[PDB]
């Protein structure tokens, strides 16, 4: 339905075929669905409007929580206890984020292996190809930082990493 | 249950800055006031450590029944 943004959460135009029946035989899945429709999903239907009928009566929200943007580890001094905290409270909710996005892609992915069927090894490659890059992304910020890992130990390693890349670029254009 | 037995994050929040600012001042302190000690105890110009020395005031400055003192 509308309740979940079907950009995060894509799936093709759902194409089904129209029934071409061969035989005079008497189809009994139609007819069980007649049953289970007039004895289930309309009993079903009618609690259900009567319990929304009770909701719309009391409607009250509530609402998504705004974080601002805080100065990050990089740019607070050594001992500055305060900067730090701050920062590493921004850092720690970053990193929640970034699990969840990694989860909206795996969800993805595993949404078009169960809907491609047959056909998923072919069909699934942007999705997969997605996951990889994100995977990838994910892995170099916060792979093998360990248990007490900290936004320090974070910029250790982003650190490393540049200079790493620096020095190879360097030494290629000498080649 | 949030209404009757919990808060806001930013009390907890605000609650843990000032606590973490007591403490970084607690620390540094400390390592100043070690700091104070080894140089009061080295160099003996500091209020600290002062060992009793003769006071001047038992002197007898009055001729001593000999002129060289
Ligand atoms: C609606 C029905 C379906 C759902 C049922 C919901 C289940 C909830 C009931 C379970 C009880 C919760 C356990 C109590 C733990 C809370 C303890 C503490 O956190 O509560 C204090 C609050 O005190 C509460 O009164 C807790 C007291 C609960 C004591 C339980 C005793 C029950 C024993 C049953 C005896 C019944 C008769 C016996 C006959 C012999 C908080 O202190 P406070 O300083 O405010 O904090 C500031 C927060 N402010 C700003 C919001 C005010």
């Amino acid at each position: 339905p509308d309740s979940w943004d079907k950009d995060v959460y894509p799936e093709p135009p759902r194409r089904t075929p129209a029934p071409a029946p061969q035989t005079s035989l008497p189809n009994p899945v139609t007819y069980l669905t007649k049953i289970f429709d007039l004895l289930v999903d309309r009993p079903v239907t009618l609690a259900r409007e009567f319990i929304e009928q009770q909701h719309a009566k009391n409607r009250y929200y509530y609402y998504h929580r705004e974080f601002r943007r805080v100065p990050d580890i990089t740019e607070c001094e050594e001992k500055d206890i305060l900067c730090m905290f701050e920062a590493e409270m921004q850092w720690r909710r970053d990193y929640k984020v970034d699990q969840e996005i990694v989860n909206i892609i795996q969800e993805r992915l595993k949404a078009c292996q169960q809907r491609e069927g047959e056909s998923y090894r072919q069909n699934c490659a942007k999705e997969l190809e997605q996951f990889t890059q994100v995977s990838k992304a994910f892995q170099d910020r916060y792979s093998d930082l360990g248990a007490h890992y900290s936004a320090r130990k974070c910029l250790a390693k982003q650190k490393q990493r540049m200079l790493a890349e620096r020095k190879a670029a360097k030494e290629a254009a000498a080649a | 249950i949030a209404r009757t037995f919990y808060d806001g994050p930013e009390k907890n929040y605000e609650k843990t800055m000032a606590i973490l600012q007591i403490e970084a001042e607690k620390a540094e302190l400390r390592l100043k006031e070690l700091e104070v000690r080894r140089l009061m105890r080295a160099r003996g110009d500091g209020p600290w450590y002062q060992y009793p020395t003769i006071d001047k005031a038992l002197i007898d400055h009055s001729p001593k029944t000999t002129p060289d003192n």
